[PDB]
């Protein structure tokens, strides 16, 4: 779970 | 107790960006390790009648475009008392309750790059995964409805580097085979591309699973952001999979999209997103799986932000496809 | 064996630092989540009579104002050996005398922003958990007096980056109900503001527990300083505190300050410090504590460098009171 | 199971430079803190003959030269499967069938400096331990002879920022005392210095142990290099140590060299470099050694790749020599 | 003596506020008649030695967005008395030594709405013609520097409402083709929004004429304000204007604007003006000018007060252009 | 009469378009031939005042990137008629009012790949040379004002397969020492990427020249389009020149960018151009000159036209710089 | 055989159309008068073995905003043959295979005005009932699924002043308590707007009734058109309902919408529909049923066809709620 954001 | 999920992931990606060398660069086949070991445990205290509960969750030890090696607590990282009669309530780092229902089952299989983190929207949609978090969980009441909720302090609180924060609220309700779902979530002072955000998200869904083996899901996503100057925007989006379970094997079936952006009543045209993914599973042994699964993503063309500076979604890395095997071991 | 220690504070920060934006930012309600997990043994090996011993430490998995992720070895890692007759000696990363004593009784509660890592004073005051440390650590001979011991390399000469190194010593002397302390800590070849540091810390302190309840600390702590273009530092610090434990409840006063900062003899007005705090802790079981606690830190006004620049303390981000609650749990 | 190796060295080295400064700041006494934590399982699948295996090994929890802190996937960290029949497929991140011939026997004692990640050529002359690798080591046919099998992707495609990929090969047959090794590792799409290499290496050695107590290895490495706009090295490597164990002790000379890299048929002056080591080892007990080692370290004088820049080795930051007592315990 | 200023313009307004009616009802054809008539004597007394001064100037006739007739009085209306050592005082009704510079050089040409009466700020930024003010004018001292300072009543205080106050100071220094201009302004007891607030304005600028026909001038704005509830206000604004003149014809070129509000070390978000400004002048006569302008004023889109309501603001209206000719005759 | 322009620029081109073959392709050293031949002459009719005039130019006979040869009628070729009194009319192929500007000054030095065909919006900007062109050539009234004027056929109504046509309008008037340019552009009927088109473009510049040597030019231009299916774009662009001329030299930057394309409200991220370009001139003559330029373009990164195909920019072959010397002669 | 539909409508609708007087007429309370008479009959011919069917039904007697009046024959009128093997054949006036389902279920309650003729689209989506139309209906084959397929006339041709045609057909699938839907059409040669169109239009669906008195439906319909010009139109549109049937009551709350239509590409902005609906149902008697319903219309806010003239919608005459009870009866 979680993201990848920028 | 320790505990830990050993999962790893063979993943061949083919990007189309419109640069060459970076088609090369962000493409190709790279493991994907979300393993990761937690420790977590319960404890009586003598003079509280709620039970303290707690949890420590590595983080992923060697995930694709990253380097190898993870800290303790990067996951879901908690202290807390639960209760059978008020469920439990939880301190520290834990998924937001909306987000919960964005991640399992809407972002599964690879459904994540439009439906979890993409999107064009400013602000903050929503969090995923907060610490300083305070997080409510009602007991299965009439093993038939559920609540969620929590509050928490934002990614720049978390630092002393701001005051933004966010509550969120979720409900279940059990109808036979049928899971009903529904979400909320707001965010608040949210500091970006020199404005000051609120942002809304209101999420509907339903889960199904049959004794005929098929199972299914669907939801749907609005959300609305307002910056301080005036400016309002609203995208939606939604994500659906299908199932069929025979024996030891699951075929499934997903698709998510992002659709085009409306700033200021204006709809802003290629600022959709969607993904079709194909998944087959071997349910190899009660505690693990195999899977192959390939997925198709199509993204947005891009987007400036309210600072006259490009705005980034998961779609600046480019269009891609990918194919993948991979192994999931619980114990 | 595995260990750990949960611990979990809800902390409201109230700044008044002159600066309204930057008291929203750091400011406001943080969870502290120092919970760390720890693996350590003992073993006795075949040829050599002294037992081995060795401990390896996790970090805080999520403190506030900062990000959550901690690695095995941030907090107190090292081999050693240990016999009944001369104490146990250990190799690695471990406190220094000096600092054992700043820390324990002398910081709590919430007095660590003065008395810890506060003061105006150059170059290196005393040195806190360090890498790259041997550390004796004597007997407590005729159960009556102990001695603490330790040489190591500095902050900068653990990366190959510098050549400091550092020395301390501590004692501990039991008369009755109250225990003497007195500590030293030479720094040497610090390299800031672009001058040559030693540093002299000297500590004396006392602590008692009486059979009546009241339990007490009280610590005088003097640093000099020298940079090597010739000028001198001298600040002296105190902290002391004052805790009735009755029943399943420990109400705790607390009081330290750094007094204003000599240079050269002139001392420099309004660079003092001083914290009070009330801390209430309740004994929920054998193995945890709850606690609320409530403090205000008044910092000093600031201070140039030898390099005609700021100096950083503990006030560079401004005065604050804080109010917090919190668990600490063992195992 | 958790399983750990505690590893303390306390190494003092003199560096001899050209610069008093420089060799002030590399120089001293530091703690080689190597310990680190792991953790490894199998399972029976229902579903799935192969023994399936995972391992997540953490880093040096503090190493010479480096702060504090280790994450866990750092080391050996996989999943795989495994049959007595074929042998075993790991996936994650493991050693090359080459490296591992050069880090052990070859490596041992501190001549890593020069036979590990020394050397002079330009590209990458193999990979040590490297994520998203498949790696395969079949069984020991016969009792006699192995095979060790591996390809992964590159340093740079691990991050998305490249399309580097290696394979790799090495062979070991066991004839009474004496173990006969080969080994070959090539990298290619190696973006380094402005340009894009493919590299080839090639290992032969031998290890002998004997009933009267002698036990040793030596070891010939060869490594090639081509760059895109036709420039290629060559460089000649070797590596030997003998051993004499008779009781508890263990006697231990070591000797690696690098030998003048050839670049465009020209012999480069001064790009060798070897290392002289002498080391006494005790087995205090059957699961811990004790070792006292002293080392001299003659590097390379300098060279420039081809962006006229200088390029880096493990002599760019000075010859020097080190002496260093440790222990190392297993569990 | 009699005097007048026979002024009429003739604008077309475009709005762009968002109604469609209030672009009808605000914009438009319309005759902007700022014409006055003025009476004006001196008085040498036979028993007092400085020169007795007095002046009635009366309103604009007939100004745009106003209805017909002016009262005599209404514009700057005073009693004084002039020396030639010590320059000239004078009591009654006249323009604050601040807003002098603020109207001329930096509000022409139609850079009013956005630098003269413009802006976000709280409380009251400056007077611009006041009542009950005794201003004193120094000498041109060496031909080379001049003050300019006032006191006055406030307006609720000219009323008998209030006690609101302020007072004032400028001064000008000519340095070969420039002239150094430097204003301030402070406004006390100034009841507004619930509140009672201090104001404290500050001014720099620069003008300059060469002899090839080129002027200029360029002022920098900077506006503080406090309100008793403790929140503080500041925003900074400029103003700047470039001019050709050979002939019959002066060219301009006119910029201002003021930046976003900043309350309580907060910047609000888009809370900025600015206007563009260009005007051809024929000069076709001694003693009249004609002349052609078009200007666009970009405004803020809204800010709330410290009682929550809308605050004020030369925005409120919408953004606007204008075009316009008119005609200027002096006697 | 025979006329030409003996025109050479060697050229070196360094890309970067993110495929390191085209970037060997497309750069590398060239040689630009831009020579041509013409002929024209006048003739007085003795049946019609006006003087008859006629011209035939030949195209550039080796230009890089091209292969050889040209044809007599490539360039400005046309009849037309001249009197003192109203001007001159020509019929033919001439440039447009408004690209004659665009050209001169304001592509010179090398800033045509930004500022003349440069640019992503739709349908066609202006055209440059047209064939099928009607344009009146205005006196200079009062030897200050000038008007050029033309009507003509689109590129696709000139070979009879389409109904394009166009309009366009220039004025100059000098003030002093500068000349003031407005350029106005119409294009109808274009049909492109499924639609059909209309362009608006506006162009506002000014020229001077200074006795003391300096020289400066900047430019303005503003590019609506609207197509059949009711999408609108609008970009802007602008170019500005700095050059010093002493004695036998002239010393040159120019700057040109077009910004961000907007479609239907949304801004395109990352379609802006620009390049910086320094040129140094020899007058070797009164009839030639030697010059050295360097130039640096950073261009777009693509978008899609309106029928979801990639649209054809001065961006599509990659960023590059580009170093030249060259000569041109005129006879 | 006699047979009819006795069914009668009061309702209160109030219009928001931006215009007074517009929203008068339109408004008001009606009474929409549903009820009609038709004659049917089966008829088993002597020579031929498949029974001969026939109707004639009569239009509504007395819709509102509609006059009084309807003759035999407007709605569904046919002649055909049926048979137990292979379904029923029917020529005549009947509804398509798609009007059906998009009638029934998906246009109750009150959802027509959107979901049923609403719609922007040029061309014709659909037909509703059409005259000069063959439809096969397949029996339900294994009690599972069935097949509805029909070609006919267009209304043009049905005149004799066109040559418009169209195709269609549906199919259904039993599975368990769900129906899934599935259903297209084509239309052809429809002339209007100046061009010739076809269009394509597809559905699915699904409905379901369960035991616990739960019942749903929900469509997703996706309409295509294409113009001779070469325009291509794209629109969505959905449809949903819930039902909870308890005793004798229903509570159905249904909900459909068009989405913004797609031209050449370009999303045209507030081009949308939709209907939120409640109805509250008694059953009255086996045969009857009274109802109260209330409904909510928000439509597109316009747009212009491909002759540049407004293009008639459901829209067209403004937004508006209705509030209405009903009763029908059926022998
Ligand atoms: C007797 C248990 C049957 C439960 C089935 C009800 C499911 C209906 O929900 C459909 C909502 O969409
Ligand atoms: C509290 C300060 C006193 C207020 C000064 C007001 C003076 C205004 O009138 C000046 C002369 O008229
Ligand atoms: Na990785
Ligand atoms: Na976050
Ligand atoms: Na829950
Ligand atoms: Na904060
Ligand atoms: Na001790
Ligand atoms: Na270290
Ligand atoms: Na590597
Ligand atoms: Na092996
Ligand atoms: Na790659
Ligand atoms: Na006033
Ligand atoms: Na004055
Ligand atoms: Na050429
Ligand atoms: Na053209
Ligand atoms: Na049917």
């Amino acid at each position: 779970d979680g993201a990848n954001s920028d | 107790e320790v505990y830990g999920i050993i999962a790893m992931q063979a993943a061949y990606r083919d990007y189309d960006s419109g640069d060459a060398k970076q088609d090369d660069n962000l493409g190709g086949m790279q493991l994907n390790n979300e393993s990761r070991i937690g420790f977590r445990g319960k404890k009586q205290f003598a003079n509280f009648e709620p039970t303290f509960i707690w949890q420590i969750e590595g983080g992923y030890v060697d995930p694709s475009f990253g380097g190898e090696g993870a800290g303790l607590g990067e996951r879901d990282t908690f202290v807390g008392f639960e209760s059978a009669s008020w469920g439990q309530v939880r301190l520290g780092r834990v998924l937001t309750p909306m987000y919960e229902l964005v991640d399992w089952p809407a972002s599964n299989p690879g459904l994540g790059d439009v439906y979890d983190w993409g999107g064009a929207i400013g602000g903050a949609k929503y969090q995923d995964r907060q610490s300083n978090t305070i997080r409510w969980d009602s007991p299965m009441y009439a093993d038939k409805f559920s609540i969620d909720a929590a509050v928490g302090a934002g990614d720049k609180a978390g630092l002393g580097a701001g005051d933004d924060y966010w509550g969120g609220i979720a409900a279940h309700y059990k109808l036979g085979p049928l899971q009903l779902d529904a979400a909320y979530e707001g965010n608040r002072n949210i500091e970006a591309e020199g404005q000051t955000w609120e942002n809304n998200t209101y999420l509907v869904g339903v889960q199904g699973w049959f004794e005929n083996g098929i199972s299914f899901f669907a939801q749907y996503k609005y959300m609305e952001a307002d910056a301080s100057n005036g400016v309002n925007e609203k995208q939606d989006a939604m994500s659906a999979g299908l199932m069929y379970t025979t024996g030891d094997w699951q075929y499934k079936l997903g698709y998510a999209a992002n659709f085009d952006l409306e700033r200021d009543g204006k709809t802003l045209s290629n600022t959709s997103d969607d993904v079709v993914s194909a998944q087959i599973m071997y349910f190899v042994d009660p505690s693990a799986v195999l899977y192959a699964r390939a997925r198709m993503n199509d993204f947005n063309e891009g987007l400036d932000g309210l600072d006259d500076a490009a705005r980034w979604t998961s779609g600046t890395n480019g269009d891609y496809n990918e194919y993948s095997v991979g192994v999931e071991y619980y114990f």
